[PDB]
């Protein structure tokens, strides 16, 4: 063949087969994610596996904070993540500088795709094996939930997630909207939980798995405590 | 292509069919076969020690130095072995055939990329017509001792003179007894090397294209 | 395969391998490992002793990279030796701009950016050396890092890389660390380099170690010979 | 193996694209020249009118200055880009030295540009070789050829283009001072020797002159029939 | 039993297993496709001399320069591709006027060799001009002349290496021109004495005989300048051989 | 079903256990034994006139038992179990070295090519074994159809001379064979000493934390 | 076949070696042996030159950077050129700006730097030389090796080139008595170290040794044909 | 693995008896068999110019135009030729056997790079193979001469009327002696390739990955 | 150990070295004179083959005598067998020398080793070749003698005539063309080695060196 080894080169089916491999790339890291919007908030849920003890679990983390109101939770290869989420962090705080207030949800977003789109579209560097989902509230849209892809696709989302169970999790998440009566804050970070568990098969503790939240009231975007965790996991398995 | 309602359930059942005995070939009737020839191996005929023990006896008449050639039989011991070895060399070929459709029929849509997952394919299939090339050889083996044995019985007693024909036949039956317990081991072996195989590379074998 | 030639490149089941390759460069590398304490951070290395032309205190692998912190290195020694320029230009600059001594996480971050800079464009290898960061500051605490070929970093309460980087690690999960002080802690870490140390494949080795913490007033600084010679021989002792 | 690369040498150190180009130029229309005593002539074939194409357009000759011209054999566009910027160096070197170009000087200057095109990767050396004609300030007769190689090289006279083995051969039998010694009698050989390989005489031969104080002055179409004539009675 | 794999020939900037780096190799291969020409050095002198190899009567003979002055006290002779030997006969006069401007003296031929080979090495591609071939320099020198160290003879190679020789013989015949001059020269030989082995050794690798049109010859002696062989002069020689 | 893997792996680590006791003590006892018995002076013969054996077929101016070549055939009675030995043991290491190619990926693909290599050399020496098998039965129905030959056309001698050249090339070819059967055990021990740890463990784990 | 993998510095192999490195690393062995040793007092570094013919002189090996330092080459002179260079510009330059001699462990870790560059990126080959560094400094005498790999060492004594293992086996065994050697003792000592790596047949000359002295007094001095008789007179005969 | 001493033992003994014959072979047996192939090649034996001469009289009565054969002996001379170059054969085939074991023992543990000696070994070891299946073709040309020789003297005692039969015996003994004769040069050139190309190129053969090299690492 | 081995197979190779140059010297040229000479002789080259078939003294049906071989083709035959054997030695020896200057394995400037490898090739083809030569005789012998045979064992049958007939006719054009290319052979060699001379002798070349 030789269509794939190169971003530039198009198949004779025109597919780009390069961007399509940094997609598995992203299931290769065996973690998943889950975001799930809310009527008033909006939560990003991840596995945190450690795999040695001697590691500080506090170091570990896929969930970072763009900017004082905007929050992310990166999915594939580790240092690519961190590198993106670098760059997100730069351009939200340029944004600020040069327009003088908080970057949208959308626009950074969008911002982070276009540059993933250069990406693979210039040949010598290849497509940051990562996601990105976001998570903000805008004052006019309410909360929002937003997806960065190596391809440069960044359509926003009700509810999506991440990683190896992508599929199990989206059609777990689908039934929940279809059934829709609402989400609080509680319900939204018990679909979340009770996503990720049930494609999971985990049963989790509340070591296994960290928790992002926005919320209307408080805007500020802030990774709960291990308690707090515990607290939504205990209300779970009670009902 | 219009598919009738009934071919397309005709093509359905045999999918069907063929998959659920690549399942149970491959997870209930190998390991039966893999503990069967290890007992088989075990067993005291099939590892007798001294060769010639099971020299046969030829009794064509010594012709005195300057009549009549009796029934001569042929080997109890090589033809018991025959009895047992032969059933398995036959179900290992059925067998294969079996995971040979099996994969074929998991083989995708040729697309331009994505390939790897069909090079899987091609790879461990290669190694089932090997292995299925390997049991057809001894196939024609078995089938080669009967003949062979009877052409150097028959030029035995026709020239009773020149002993090397009957030293030939002792040596025909001593080489079957070897290639018979060497078929059983490589049997037991081709079942396990396909057993590994398939198991290691089974998630890209059913699903060679990602998702 | 073609994959494997070039870090743009991916696999088609989503593996860069070229990186992959890379992290097995520092397997080829002797051991060597950095336990962090409630007072600070030791680290140590089973420097092997190639020929005894060499000089001793030569092939360093524990270097200065500020008055602050350390690091000590496995894979390559050249890769290893520019990466400590890089890691000391950018803890000058972040005095210069910024005013203060580089907090370590931020560190281990930009020297981890730097070196993942590489692994993705194709004119330019990733890097063959992974390495350990340690420093202490009454503020921070006691901080141990470590970065891959890859450009991940993490914080470790205790650390191997090179050759024996698994026995190492089973050694050092049964200590307590976080209980234990530097001055015992020289003596466990010498122990658990000879005992992971192979004596019939590797002739010899000097054991090289290194702390940083308050006993230092936090300064990485080279262990004081009298404190090197009493854990050696502790060590060889408990080797039996 | 040793020929896709102009920079690689081949074992045995031949560098085989710059022969390819040299090769290229065996390809192109003959060209021929000869220095008279007084004269230099430059004798260049034509391939065919094709009856609904303009003459003008197609001249292998061109002055690159009042005192030196040139006529080329192998690519054409290579050598249009070539003729002017000989001809840009020419004005260049009078205005930097108050001097007119010698042939010598603008031979070496034509030769160093098709050096730097062999020399790098990315660029292909200019597939042309050139008949550099001209008269020095003493007035002697200067006659040059270059390659794609680079090289330069004085000729008392000499043909590059196809067929130029066969025309040489027969240019170092005829050569002489005797043939020299009229202006006429070296039309006359130049004309002889483009004959030697030429379909038709007077129709596929565009010929010049230079004299040795005059501008090059292309003979008229009937003024090169009344030479041919000339030629075809002697016999 | 063949084995032609090479595969690591092409491309400079490739070390090939066991460190060879074949292209500069194939380089100085080329040089023997070069007219053979030949230098000794001697207390009266460095003479040096070249076989022209005039393709055809008509070519002008003079045209073909292998030996070159680069100033009155150093002169080189050169085999190999012509073009590179130009380029860098032009680095080697512009370094010696270089000198003369900065220090008001004349350089040694050891410098000159020196400042020429730099030039050579540049096929490394270290610096990061554009405007450095790639390949090497396919031609060999000989520098000759008198300095204040007296004559001197250096030989200059493809690599960029470079070394005094009391003499030396580059081209095609090099392999046994040199076998000729290992027997037959002595350091005590007058420039006469030079000249003349010189030219029977170019006699004896030429194809053609030996003539004044074919072969140049100079000498750069310690009151002399370069000087150049004339026709006449280049006829009472090899009338007297 | 995780019981068909059971069974595999225990027959793995069977296999495992019987590749490391044979290259420890048997592949060492083999080399010592056939070096002895190539050193001993049975096929070590000067002169191969002894070796020759009688014809009793009349010379022209109904034969009697020709009998074999009593030397020839107990230094092949002697020989066979040595290679029938050494080809089962070549069959299990070649199974066991089997069992252990890991799964099949695009990269990380060093270690199996060691395994390729020692595959290879394998499969040559299982050939050339083999065909010591095969010989030897040439050597019988080759001696017997000269025999055969010679007595029905007494008048011819080449027939005569061909059994005689028959039987010493056959001891020739079994002190070569000896000396194969011992270099095979020697390069086989060497081969996989020297790469065992690739051999037993191809690939490892190089995922660590980049994805 | 393993083809691939070596044929740029750029790209790793499957058990982690860059094998054009190593390739490099096979340039030093074919060059002509040098040998390296020091005293409490001195630093001495000695050669064996080779000659392209009878009438050729003898190439030069030891080339000195300044007062304080010198070296001597092993594999290509190009490269060995462009290094002294750049060593030569480094160590001006410190004595311009600081007026001082330059350390020789920074210089050479200078060298390590630069020559580090080359084998990361495409481009460039590995400088494929081997140099020793020897030199007097506030400190001491050192005596440094670089390889084509950027790795340098700090040596009591070491030999590069061709069939040197002959003679770093002679000075390991000798090499207690080298610290309290006078200069005549120590230069004798490294003679005979360079006799053991050449043929048997040859054997020293004025002609093919160049020694190189440092000291506390003495600034690096490259000793020629001729003057290197009165060291070469001491040493007895080939054992 | 576990091994015992006495294994270790037994394994040393096989390995310096293989290494001392292999040096055995190349610096004493081969320069001494050349001698003596040419020796044999200047022999007149293996020098015969008319092969006519080489006919061995075959008494088969040919039939009146319109009794029993005697015994017909083989060609004494081609005989002789086989019994001189025979062991020559099996010489070179078990030296060959030798080379390659030789060989196989030094090549070393297989390391991704340092393939260059690794790759002159492997060469060294196919050619010689090659030269070993050689020698193999020989050996079968040389049970083919008996064969063939037989069956034609067969068929002419038994169609005693047909001459071309006789000619063909006459004929094989005739390209036997040829043969035979290039067997020998070809067993000498066998040789000394062998110890050209072993002692060419013996530096990276014996010592394939080389000397020790200051460590990257 | 043995440098006196290696000069045994230094005099084995100067030996060989002297040989064949002295063999395309003078034995190449001769040969091929002799073979062309040999084509030109009217026996050889016949007009009509009818001249050339043989008696067969079998009796037709309305124990057979000594039938002959074809005695034209036999003597034809043993004209030819000699080239065949001198022309297998010759190339033989020109194949051990080539093999005898191949070089110490060297990773680069393996140019001069392909046009040795080449050469090789050409000379082994050739061999093939002249092999094949010196196995028809012995094939047109044996297949004549088995035609014979079922002509007499058949008399009835005459297309067995024919056959015996076709083979006599089959051979003499085969030995025909079998002495041109012996001719062709010698020729070819000589042009192959003389053209490529210097690299054959020489394909390392010296080694210039100094870049160390």
């Amino acid at each position: 063949a030789g269509f794939d080894r190169h971003i530039t080169i198009f198949s004779p089916e025109g597919r780009l087969y390069q961007v399509e491999y940094a997609f598995k790339a992203i299931n290769q890291g065996g973690l998943t994610s889950v975001a799930v919007r809310g009527k008033d908030c909006a939560v990003i849920v991840t596995q945190k596996k450690v795999p040695d003890k001697l590691l500080d679990s506090s170091t570990v983390t896929h969930l970072f904070k763009i900017t004082e109101n905007i929050g992310c939770v990166m999915t594939g290869m580790t240092a690519d993540s961190r590198s993106q989420v670098q760059r997100a962090r730069y351009e939200a705080a340029n944004w600020k500088y040069k327009y003088g207030y908080e970057i949208p949800v959308d626009m950074l977003c969008k911002r982070i795709a276009d540059i993933s789109q250069v990406y693979t579209q210039n040949a010598e560097m290849r497509p940051l094996g990562c996601c990105m989902i976001l998570i903000g509230i805008d004052e006019e849209q309410g909360p929002q939930v937003y997806k960065c892809d190596p391809a440069g696709y960044y359509c926003g989302f009700k509810a999506t997630a991440a990683g190896v169970k992508q599929t199990e999790s989206t059609s777990f998440l689908e039934k929940k909207v279809k059934k829709k009566f609402d989400w609080t804050f509680e319900q939204t970070v018990e679909t979340a939980i009770t996503c990720l568990s049930t494609v999971l098969s985990i049963d989790f503790k509340p070591s296994e798995i960290e928790v992002g939240v926005v919320t209307v009231e408080n805007p500020k975007f802030r990774i709960l405590t291990e308690a707090e965790i515990d607290a939504h996991l205990v209300a779970l398995a009670e009902r | 292509v219009r598919l009738s309602g009934e071919a397309r359930k005709q093509v359905e059942v045999f999918r069907q069919n063929l998959f659920q005995e690549a399942e149970e070939f491959l997870y209930r009737f190998l390991p039966q076969k893999i503990i069967y020839l290890n007992q088989l191996l075990q067993e005291d005929s099939l590892n007798v020690a001294d060769l010639t023990s099971l020299r046969a006896p030829l009794d064509i008449p010594i012709p005195d130095p300057p009549h009549k050639c009796g029934f001569l039989p042929g080997n109890e011991k090589v033809l018991s072995l025959l009895a047992l070895v032969k059933p398995e060399v036959w179900t290992l070929k059925e067998k294969c055939i079996l995971v040979i459709t099996w994969i074929q029929h998991l083989i995708p849509k040729i697309e331009d990329g994505n390939d790897f997952g069909v090079a899987i394919q091609e790879k461990v299939l290669e190694r089932v017509n090997a292995v299925k090339t390997k049991v057809e050889a001894f196939q024609t083996t078995i089938s080669k001792y009967f003949s062979e044995r009877g052409d150097a019985v028959a030029k035995a007693s026709k020239e009773t003179h020149v002993m090397d024909y009957r030293a030939l036949v002792h040596e025909r039956d001593e080489a079957a007894y070897g290639e018979l317990r060497a078929m059983v081991l490589d049997l037991r072996a081709f079942y396990a090397e396909l057993y590994h195989i398939i198991s290691s590379n089974l998630e890209k074998i059913v699903n060679p294209k990602g998702e | 395969t073609g994959y494997d030639l070039s870090a743009s490149t991916f696999s088609p089941d989503g593996r860069v391998f070229q990186v992959e390759y890379a992290m097995k460069a520092v397997e080829n590398s002797s051991t060597a490992i950095g336990i962090r304490c409630k007072d600070g951070v030791v680290f140590g290395v089973e420097k092997l002793v190639l020929s005894k032309l060499y000089e001793e205190g030569s092939n360093k692998r524990l270097f200065n990279v500020d008055r602050h912190v350390g690091m000590a290195v496995a894979g390559l020694l050249a890769d290893a030796r520019s990466l400590a320029d890089i890691a000391r230009e950018e803890a000058s600059n972040f005095r210069s701009n910024f005013g203060y001594n580089i907090p370590l996480k931020h560190l281990a971050d930009r020297v981890a950016m730097y070196v993942h800079a590489y692994t993705l464009y194709s004119a330019v290898r990733p890097f063959g050396c992974s390495f350990m960061l340690g420093s202490y500051s009454v503020n921070d605490g006691a901080q141990l890092y470590m970065i891959d070929p890859s450009g991940v970093s993490y914080g470790y309460w205790g650390c191997a890389i090179g050759k024996a980087r698994q026995a190492a690690k089973t050694e050092i999960e049964k200590l307590q660390m976080k209980e234990m002080t530097c001055r015992d802690i020289v003596k466990e870490v010498a122990k658990i380099i000879y005992i992971v140390h192979d004596e019939v494949k590797d002739k010899a080795f000097e054991l090289e170690l290194s702390w940083v913490g308050e006993l230092t007033n936090g300064r990485h600084e080279i262990v004081p010979k009298d404190i090197r010679e009493e854990a050696e021989k502790y060590a060889k002792e408990s080797l039996k | 193996s040793y020929d896709r690369a102009i920079t690689v040498f081949s074992p045995d150190g031949h560098l085989f694209q710059v022969e390819y180009a040299q090769e290229a130029v065996k390809k192109g229309s003959t060209a021929v020249g000869v220095r008279g005593r007084d004269i230099v002539v430059l004798g260049v074939e034509k391939k065919s009118v094709a009856k609904l194409q303009d003459e003008r357009t197609v001249r292998k000759i061109c002055a690159l200055d009042d005192n030196v011209c040139m006529a080329f054999a192998g690519l054409t566009a290579d050598a249009r880009i070539v003729i002017n910027r000989a001809r840009v160096e020419c004005q260049s070197h009078r205005l930097t030295v108050e001097d007119p170009v010698t042939v010598e000087y603008i031979t070496r200057y034509i030769a160093s540009l098709k050096q730097r095109y062999t020399q790098s990767n990315g660029r292909r050396p200019f597939g042309i070789s050139a008949l550099i004609v001209g008269f020095d300030f003493d007035g002697t007769p200067r006659l040059y050829q270059t390659d794609p190689s680079g090289t330069y090289h004085a000729w008392k006279a000499n043909a590059i283009g196809r067929g130029a083995k066969s025309v040489r051969e027969f240019l170092e039998k005829n050569y002489t001072d005797e043939a020299i010694e009229t202006d006429d009698l070296t039309i006359k050989l130049v004309i002889k020797a483009l004959l030697e390989v030429v379909q038709s005489g007077g129709k596929n031969i565009e010929l010049a002159v230079m004299r040795r104080d005059q501008s090059l002055k292309i003979l008229n179409p009937e003024e090169i029939e009344k030479y041919v004539a000339e030629i075809e009675k002697e016999k | 039993m063949f084995l032609t794999r090479s595969e690591y020939d092409r491309g400079v900037n490739t070390f090939s297993p066991e460190g060879r780096l074949f292209q500069v190799e194939y380089a100085i291969e080329a040089i023997k496709l070069g007219s053979t020409a030949i230098g000794i050095q001697t207390s009266e002198g460095v003479c040096l001399a070249v076989e022209k190899r005039i393709t055809s009567p008509l070519m002008e003979p003079s045209s073909i320069e292998k030996i070159v002055e680069i100033d009155a006290h150093i002169g080189c002779a050169m085999s190999g591709l012509i073009a590179d030997a130009k380029t860098l006969i032009d680095k080697a006069r512009v370094e010696t006027q270089n000198h003369w401007f900065t220090y008001n003296e004349t350089m040694t031929v050891e410098s000159v060799t020196q400042a020429v080979s730099n030039l050579a090495l540049q096929f490394g591609e270290e610096d990061a001009d554009p405007g450095a071939m790639s390949r090497p320099f396919g031609v060999a020198l000989l520098f000759g002349g008198v300095d204040e160290k007296g004559p001197q003879l250096f030989h200059m190679d493809p690599s960029g290496t470079f070394v005094q020789c009391d003499a030396r013989a580059i081209g095609s015949a090099s392999e046994g021109a040199q076998s000729s001059l290992q027997e037959v020269y002595h350091k005590s030989m007058t420039l006469k004495e030079a000249i003349k082995s010189s030219l029977i050794i170019l006699k004896q690798v030429m194809e053609e005989k030996l003539n004044a049109t074919n072969i140049e010859l100079a000498t750069v002696q310690p009151g002399q300048n370069f000087h150049m062989f004339t026709k006449e002069e280049l006829e009472e020689v090899i009338k007297d051989i | 079903q995780p019981e068909a893997q059971a069974k595999v792996d225990v027959f793995r680590e069977d296999l495992c256990t019987k590749t490391e006791n044979l290259l420890g003590s048997y592949f060492p006892k083999k080399i010592s034994e056939l070096d002895a018995f190539l050193k001993e002076p049975a096929l070590n013969e000067a002169n191969l006139s002894n070796l020759k054996a009688p014809l009793d077929i009349p010379v022209p101016d109904p034969c009697g038992p020709v009998n074999c070549n009593e030397k020839i055939v107990v230094l092949l009675q002697r020989l066979k179990p040595e290679i029938k030995d050494v080809i089962e043991q070549l069959n299990l290491v070649t199974t066991w070295l089997q069992l252990q190619i890991p799964r099949i990926e695009d990269g990380n693909n060093f270690g199996v090519a060691v395994q390729e290599k020692v595959f290879e050399l394998m499969t040559s020496l299982h050939t050339k074994l083999e065909g010591f098998h095969t010989q030897i039965s040439k050597y019988f129905s080759e001696r017997g159809d000269a025999v055969t030959k010679a007595a029905k056309q007494p008048h011819v001698g080449d027939y005569r001379q061909l059994v005689h050249e028959l039987d010493e090339a056959e001891y020739r070819d079994i002190r070569l064979m000896v000396m194969e059967i011992r270099n095979a055990y020697a390069v086989l021990y060497d081969i996989i000493l020297k790469n065992f740890e690739k051999l037993k463990k191809p690939r490892g784990e190089t995922k660590g934390m980049i994805y | 076949f393993r083809n691939q993998y070596d044929n740029d510095v750029t790209v790793w192999s499957p058990q982690g070696r860059i094998h054009q490195i190593e390739y490099a690393m096979e340039a030093v062995k074919q060059g002509s042996a040098t040998v390296g040793l020091k005293s409490k007092t001195h630093a001495v570094l000695v050669a064996l030159k080779r000659a392209q013919s009878e009438l050729a002189a003898h190439q030069k090996k030891i080339l000195h950077v300044d007062n304080h330092i010198g070296i001597s080459i092993a594999g290509l002179t190009a490269d060995a050129r462009l290094l002294c260079n750049f060593m030569r510009q480094e160590c001006l330059d410190s004595r311009f700006v600081f007026d001082r001699p330059l350390p020789v462990s920074r210089l050479v870790s200078l060298i390590g730097s630069k020559t580090q560059i080359p084998t990361q990126r495409y481009g460039r080959r590995p400088y494929g030389v081997g140099l020793l560094i020897a030199g007097y400094d506030d400190m001491g005498p050192h005596i440094f090796q670089t390889c084509p790999s950027a790795n340098y060492f700090d040596c009591r004594a070491m030999s590069i080139g061709a069939r040197s293992q002959s003679a770093r086996t002679y000075l390991e065994r000798h090499m207690s008595e080298f610290m309290e050697c006078n200069l005549n003792e120590l230069v004798k000592h490294g003679l005979r170290a360079l006799r053991e790596t050449l043929p048997a047949e040859q054997d020293l000359t004025t002609k093919n040794v160049s020694i190189g002295i440092v000291g506390k007094d003495l600034e690096f001095t490259i000793y020629d044909d001729d003057d290197v008789s009165p060291f070469l007179e001491g040493l007895e005969e080939r054992p």
